[PDB]
């Protein structure tokens, strides 16, 4: 159930803070990435919580756990960094998702490229502490907080994901308590007890008429049912894969800033800079699963997800490889300048070289003579607190605040679906405009009820398939994806030379390492993948391997090797967990063939 | 005669000593990243070849135990016959020659072993090559082909990524990545899982302030207190600082010794490296010199993680951290050009007895994350050494930078961007405009006047931002601040405009604050940008930020 | 000193942990399935009580199991529709029917602990060897502990790593881990 | 839970400008304190610290008394305040401005008009009214003594706000007190706080 939304009218002067000001500025208010401000889903979750707890005190005779209590712990989910000792049951998630509020999307575009007024929303509040024997102005207590005008109606998205089995009556204390709590919210942000951020919450479709209810009602509620995961079924009834493979291209444009756990360290999370195919599973179960056993075809590898790159020159964008070095000083893909393919040239006299690491690659070809384009992921760090319910405070900067990294909204990532002939067939004999239902709005990632994860999926016309060119003489090499492999004991790995055994099985050749002295044959570096599985309850495995944009070329000692079989490991990917899109491999690019040193990159309402 | 060279060194000090935001574990880190090419060098040196340079080294808490040869054998000398010879030991380097190559890969696995032993999560290799000791510069080619082909052995050697592996049932550690192994406490004094890794650096900075005793005995004595103290300032700082011009001399060492002997290239090496240390450190004890003392604060608010060489690395409190950069930059220089060990080599490689060093520094909420905060210090210093192509040694060929010290920095404030790219695209308000005119020059314009780009240096002078720092925390005589806050403001707003627009603001205002003057840049006087490579760039921005990050204490 | 290894290949999980029953006595199983991650416990004979259905593939099955005790551990992962490569580790030199048998050379072999996750639950499982830890984050989980856990034990996986030279310079790696037993601490 | 309340007082009433009263924003003295629409209003922080401050002089600096009402950052048994003050915007009466007091030093040698010495100060005229914007969060089954002497002092006029208490402005005096009590503790005081406007209490007794 979203469609649902909480309008907040500010009515006083409003501050939700960074945590710190800025050179003149003492205190900034945060901005969304149109510059304005706006009050995010973590404050207005927060703060909507906290009034819901204030309601269920009341209705719980100040009883600080209770049968009221845990319909806050029902609607809001369970608070299990706060909990300690051997708490059995699994800690529930909200059955609310409350968005980020932002001004009129009207309101916005007559902003856009009008920065002084972008500005001209917030003005300067002076503070200052007095002496409390001399009664002057105490100098360096002086003091400039950032407010933002009152007046602002800011609006979230709100969807309640209640329980498919939930009794009417329970959907009513629902509505009765998400009224009530709405009502009894007066203040948000920052310095709320000296009349900043006087509002008013209110829910579209909640009235007084839900607070009337329970009122009515409260007396004859009891606790709310148990939580229970939505289980995966598999019927087995999947026809066996046959060629060709379909590629669907999706389309993956983030809507607000999306957080995709790189490593989770302490109290920051920080965040790749690409989409894994594995946040886009519980789509294609949601979207597709009716018709086909999705679960089967994962076991089978008959489904390839891939990861979500950024988009150039139309197409997903390529781990930028590891055997392009820059010169040090002037050069690299960052300056356009003096990108050298240590595959194929020598390192120049007299200059030193860096080499290649983060970034996406455009598309390359044999006789470009231009450097391929590159592409950039924007992350912001975002900060927040966990308040002290009984102080009303976080207890402490180092265990009251944290941190995620996010790719932010409007950025645009293309990933492809891969499904054999068998499932096509199967799909487009039950729903011929299957492909039409590829198009979703949803929530991916870390904390993604808040103020984070929000993707529109698009679904384009079937791809093309990877055409690699067949060389007998040299095998190329370029990881697009991590690639995960199991050492012969079947421990993960960091061992190339398994992974040159694993090719020349897999191709049925024999290659040789290139011997020349002034290029290099092999640039990878390791890759340590540290996830969750969130049906085991349970981390992930860790997952080791090597990154995207590793490269490694090789002599073909002997065996011609055959170009259907390198398009078919172009699609299916090698390794482990190809099906979430780790295994992504290119061969034979002409990028990786290429001399680039003489080339450069190409230049409101 | 004839050898091998054995290089072997610490790589991925950023994810070893940056992996965790906490400071007892990055103190330890540093400490586990010194001793294993120290301690843990020499203890192997004395298993593997039955020596003493551990007991040398502890009694003398100091690695100029190794400079005369009558200590550290001149093996070259068949009558002063040993296996070994040590040339270099630093912090995340150290090489050696040895003459047996069974010996040469022994000692290799003995100090790799130990430091997954005693260090575990630290990347450590090495690697030996042949030394040709009947060729002059044989060392220097020796040691050119040992750096060379360890670059290309880490480009497929097996990370310390795959060892302490989640399992789904482990717990985690409260401050990494990795699944608990045991438990520790948290400054508050809880209970904590924590990693063997994390766990062994904790164990490890408590070693950390024997090291800096012989430094200062001010800057650590209560980690609970020192750790505390940090997350409770406003800014931290990550500070880097590599040496200039040091690289230059390693590319081209037996350029600069003199005679080409390998027995000279050795000794000169080894002192040029032993001094560079004394006066990395030396520097550092003027610049500490900065920091305030507060009498309730046992130690200072500074921690050395990286104290030699080229790689200074130093956590300190952040709004001190701009002054402690200059004056140990400044404090630098001025001690390389008193070192004999040095002069000689800088002389005959860039016409002055100083080198240099660039800094890049991270100013940063204590809560955010120093493995991200350090991957910015070094684009900063990357952006720091673009003094090397402006500023350069009149008539060299090839072209050669010259001693000129830089600073680049980033304060994080909350939208700026955390990755350096995306920080200086937020400030490009335009593809004509840059907001930023970085880096900052610290060498003395003084020194500085027979290089080419001399004029480049003072328009990157950092001095020409500390006045303006200065003119903007001044006062007028009411007392107030010849710049009020609400015009700063405004002017910051005006930067983000068209340059016209822009302009037309800065004219405004400073009709009405005539300090501002004092910040044009056109020499007009009608702009805060002046023309700068095709690019109107602006040092007001700068000074805006960091008005409240050159606090000093030594006035 | 050498760490044996043992591999098979196309081999079902329910065959693999047959073939390998008489080393499995008592092991720990912790099985991989896309919905769950589960502890079993072998019999003292090695057999698991509904064993073809629990280490069945075909219905959201077993794609990788793990199976430890003090002499050795069992390493599965399917490759193909629930047919797999099984690699067992021992330190003893031993014989299986059908397993390829290796063996590595390592310098030395140290002792390393992960803590589970969880405190001890206010009372065990119903099932004998069964106890309870718990923890807010993840709720219950049960281990195949004989031990009744006191208030404030923890357990810990105990492994044992073994260090290698990876390189002909001598640098050397863990180049295994196996997993031991759950201890009580 | 949330922070535990036994009452929510709301406590309301005019404040009247019983002289000019100034309080200064950012943007010699001619500016003075406006909100996001412009008008003229009291911050509350303003209104607190002249509350906290009058608060203090009584208690003899006390210092845990006061935190115990007006909070504070250090403490870790304390944090927010429980008194929250709003921002109340000056209702100036009708056919009247913002006024400006231009005034001199004397030099006491000359007795004449001090060279350098001359100011200027916009002043929200007297008879000005804005609200008194308290609510105040009771954790025991009372009303604090401290804070009704606080109400008294506003009643007499005791309290100054803004700047040149010493020199002509800042007097304000609380008519129209209203207490409204809240037993947030109980569902009859919660249900009360969405739906009913609350349990008036005499403030005479």
């Amino acid at each position: 159930m979203r469609g649902i939304e909480i309008t907040i009218t500010m009515q006083s002067d409003w501050h939700v803070g960074t945590g710190m000001g800025r050179g003149e500025l003492d205190s900034v208010v945060q901005r969304d990435g149109d510059n304005l401000p706006y009050i995010p889903g973590k404050t207005l979750t927060g703060i909507l919580r906290d009034s819901c707890e204030q309601v269920a005190l009341g209705l719980d005779n100040g009883q600080t756990r209770g049968l009221w209590h845990g319909w806050i712990n029902f609607i809001f989910g369970d608070q299990p960094a706060l909990a300690q000792g051997a708490i059995e049951p699994e800690p529930r998630p909200a059955l609310i998702a409350i968005g980020s509020a932002h001004l009129d999307p009207k309101l916005k575009a007559a902003f856009q490229g009008k920065k002084q007024l972008q500005e001209a929303i917030a003005f300067m509040k002076p503070g200052v502490a007095i002496d409390a024997i001399t009664g002057t102005a105490k100098k360096d207590f002086l003091r400039f907080e950032e407010v933002v005008r009152l007046g602002a109606k800011l609006t979230a998205e709100v969807e309640l994901n209640l329980p498919d089995n939930l009794s009417e009556t329970n959907k009513k204390v629902i509505a009765g308590i998400l009224a009530s709590g709405a009502k009894l919210t007066e203040r948000l942000g920052g310095k709320r007890r000296r009349g900043n951020g006087r509002c008013e919450l209110k829910f579209s479709g909640y009235s007084d008429q839900q607070i009337q209810w329970l009122k009515d009602n409260y007396q004859s509620v009891d606790q709310p049912p148990k939580y229970q995961q939505n289980k995966l079924q598999s019927a087995g009834d999947n026809p066996e894969q046959q060629p060709p493979w379909h590629i669907i291209p999706l389309t993956i444009k983030t809507l607000s800033p999306v957080v995709l756990p790189a490593r989770t360290v302490g109290n920051v999370v920080e965040c790749l800079d690409y989409i894994p195919g594995r946040y886009l599973l519980g789509y294609i179960h949601k979207t597709l699963g009716e018709y086909f056993d999705v679960s089967q075809a994962i076991a089978a590898g008959d489904l390839i997800i891939t990861n979500a790159t950024i988009k150039i020159d139309g197409k997903a964008g390529r781990a930028t490889p590891f055997c392009l070095f820059g010169e040090k000083l002037d050069g690299g893909l960052g300056k356009g300048k003096g990108v050298y393919n240590r595959f194929q040239e020598s390192e120049p006299d007299g200059i030193q070289l860096k080499g290649e690491r983060g970034g996406y690659v455009g598309q390359f070809e044999q006789e470009q003579r231009n450097l391929p384009n590159t592409g950039k992921i924007n992350s912001e760090l975002f900060t927040h607190n966990t308040i002290q319910d009984d102080v009303q405070r976080p207890t402490s900067d180092v265990g009251g605040v944290y941190s995620y990294e996010a790719i932010i909204a409007g950025q645009t990532f293309v990933a492809e679906l891969r499904l054999p002939d068998s499932l096509v067939k199967q799909i487009t004999s039950k729903n011929k405009n299957w492909q039409a239902q590829l198009k979703a709005t949803i929530r991916i990632g870390q904390s993604k009820k808040d103020q984070y994860g929000k993707i529109e999926v698009t679904s384009g016309n079937s791809a093309d398939l990877p055409k690699p060119t067949g060389n007998n003489k040299t095998l190329s090499i370029w990881f697009l994806s991590d690639i995960l492999l199991r050492g012969d004991r079947l421990n993960f790995n960091a061992t190339p030379d398994d992974l040159k055994k694993y090719l020349e099985n897999a191709l049925d050749i024999k290659l040789k390492e290139r011997s020349d002295n002034d290029l290099i044959c092999i640039a990878l570096r390791s890759q340590r993948t540290e996830s969750w599985q969130v049906r085991w309850g349970l981390p992930r495995p860790s997952l080791v391997g090597w990154q995207a944009g590793s490269c490694l070329i090789y002599d073909i000692e002997s065996g011609t090797v055959n170009a259907e079989k390198l398009q078919e490991l172009m699609i299916t990917g090698i390794g482990d967990r190809c099906t979430e899109g780790y295994g992504q491999i290119g061969f034979n690019d002409p990028l990786l063939s290429a001399s680039l040193g003489k080339l450069t990159a190409k230049p409101s309402n | 005669f004839q050898g091998f060279l054995v290089l072997i060194e610490t790589s991925g000090n950023q994810h070893f000593i940056f992996s965790t935001n906490k400071l007892r574990e990055n103190i330890g880190a540093s400490e586990l990243t010194y001793l294993a090419t120290t301690e843990i060098l020499f203890q192997g040196v004395d298993r593997v070849f039955q020596t003493n340079y551990y007991d040398q080294w502890s009694d003398t808490n100091s690695l100029n135990f190794l400079a005369d040869s009558k200590l550290n054998p001149a093996i070259d000398d068949p009558k002063n016959n040993a296996d070994i010879e040590i040339l270099l030991a630093t912090s995340g380097k150290a090489i050696a020659l040895v003459k047996e190559e069974g010996k040469a890969k022994q000692l290799i696995k003995e100090v790799t072993k130990q430091a997954l032993i005693n260090a575990p999560g630290l990347e450590i290799g090495g690697i030996y090559v042949n030394c040709n000791w009947q060729d002059k510069l044989g060392v220097a080619k020796a040691v050119k082909e040992a750096h060379k082909q360890f670059e290309v052995n880490r480009a497929k050697r097996a990370g310390a990524n795959g060892r302490f592996l989640r399992l789904p049932i482990a717990a985690g550690c409260s401050v990494s990545e990795l699944p608990a192994s045991d438990f520790d406490y948290n400054a508050d004094g809880d209970k904590i899982p924590v990693s063997t890794v994390s766990k062994v650096k904790r164990e490890t900075a408590k070693s950390a302030k024997k090291r800096l005793r012989s430094v200062d005995g001010r800057l650590v004595n209560d980690l609970a207190q020192l750790e505390k103290s940090f997350d409770e300032l406003d800014w931290l700082a990550v500070v880097h600082a590599d040496g200039n011009g040091l690289g230059q001399i390693l590319l081209s060492l037996e350029k600069y010794i003199g005679e080409q002997t390998n027995r000279n290239y050795i000794d000169k090496y080894r002192r040029l490296s032993l001094a560079l240390d004394n006066c990395t450190i030396n520097a550092f004890k003027m610049a500490i010199a900065v920091f305030k003392e507060d009498s309730k604060k046992i130690d200072l608010p500074i921690v050395p993680l990286i104290l030699g060489g080229d790689d200074l690395t130093v956590i300190c409190r952040g709004d001190y951290a701009l002054e402690f950069t200059r004056e140990f930059l400044e404090a630098f220089e001025g001690q390389t050009e008193t070192h004999d060990d040095i002069k000689v080599i800088a002389q005959k490689a860039f016409g002055v007895d100083r080198l240099s060093a660039c800094a890049g520094i991270s100013i940063i909420k204590p809560h955010f994350p120093f493995s991200v905060a350090y991957t910015l210090a070094e684009r900063l210093i990357k952006s720091a050494k673009e003094v090397k192509q402006k500023v350069t040694v009149t008539n060299s060929s090839p072209i050669t930078p010259f001693p000129c010290s830089a600073i680049d920095f980033h304060i994080l404030y909350d939208s700026s961007g955390i990755d350096f790219d995306r920080i200086r695209e937020k400030l490009r308000p335009e593809d004509n405009t840059e907001l930023y005119n970085r880096p900052y020059v610290v060498t003395a314009a003084e020194n500085l006047s027979q290089a080419q780009g001399y004029e480049w240096s003072q328009a990157h002078s950092l001095q020409t931002l500390a006045d303006r720092v200065s003119y903007l925390r001044s006062e007028d005589g009411e007392g107030k601040s010849a710049l009020p806050s609400s015009q700063s403001h405004a002017l910051r707003t005006a930067l983000y405009l068209e340059k016209n627009e822009a302009d037309a603001q800065y004219s405004l205002i400073s009709q009405r604050y005539k300090i501002l003057k004092n910040f044009a840049e056109d020499g007009e006087n009608k702009s805060l940008f002046h023309l700068e490579n095709g690019k109107y760039v602006t040092r007001f921005l700068d000074a805006l930020d960091a008005k409240d990050f050159f606090a000093n204490a030594n006035h | 000193k050498n760490l044996y290894h043992y591999h098979q290949y196309e081999i079902t999980l329910e065959s693999a942990v047959d073939s390998c029953k008489n080393h499995l006595q008592a092991a720990i199983g912790l099985l991989y399935s896309p919905q769950k991650c589960e502890l079993v416990k072998l019999d003292n004979s090695g057999k698991l009580v509904d064993s073809y259905n629990r280490l069945k593939f075909n219905n959201l099955g077993v794609f990788e199991a793990r199976f430890f005790n003090l002499n050795c551990e069992l390493r599965w992962v399917n490759e193909s529709n629930g047919n797999g490569t099984a690699v067992l580790l021992s330190e003893s030199d031993i014989t299986l029917t059908g397993f390829e048998k290796g063996l590595q050379e390592f310098i030395t072999a140290i002792d390393q602990q992960y803590l589970l996750w969880g405190e001890p639950a206010k009372h065990p499982p119903n099932a004998d060897g069964w106890q309870r830890l718990a923890e807010a984050r993840i709720g219950k989980l049960d281990i195949p502990l004989d031990n009744p856990l006191k208030p404030k034990d923890r357990v810990f996986l105990t492994s044992e790593e073994y260090i290698a030279e990876v390189d002909d310079f001598g640098n050397c790696a863990v180049i295994d881990e196996r997993l031991i037993k759950l201890e009580v601490k | 839970m949330a922070r535990k309340v036994t009452t929510r007082w709301k406590i309301t009433g005019t404040l009247i400008a019983e002289t000019p009263l100034h309080i200064g924003g950012v943007g010699t003295d001619l500016a003075l304190a406006v909100n996001g629409a412009g008008e003229y209003y009291v911050p509350g922080t303003s209104l607190a610290g002249a509350l906290r401050g009058w608060m203090t002089q009584l208690l003899n600096n006390d210092e845990s008394q006061i935190k115990d009402l007006w909070g504070d950052h250090l403490d870790a048994k304390r944090g927010a305040s429980f008194v929250i003050v709003d921002d109340a915007v000056i209702h100036i009466p009708n056919n009247a401005d913002v006024e400006i007091r231009e005034g001199v030093g004397i030099d006491r040698h000359f007795g004449t008009a001090a060279n350098g010495f001359k100011y200027s100060r916009a002043v929200i005229p007297k008879g000005s009214k804005f609200k008194l914007p308290l609510t105040f969060d009771s954790q025991d089954d009372g009303l604090p003594n401290a804070l009704i002497q606080l109400l008294c002092a506003l009643e007499a006029g005791d309290i100054r706000l803004g700047a040149a208490k010493t020199r002509g402005l800042g007097r304000i005096k609380l008519d129209d007190l209203k207490l409204k009590s809240f037993a947030l503790d109980k569902p009859e005081g919660i249900f009360s706080a969405l739906l009913d406007q609350g349990k008036k209490l005499d403030w005479n007794q």
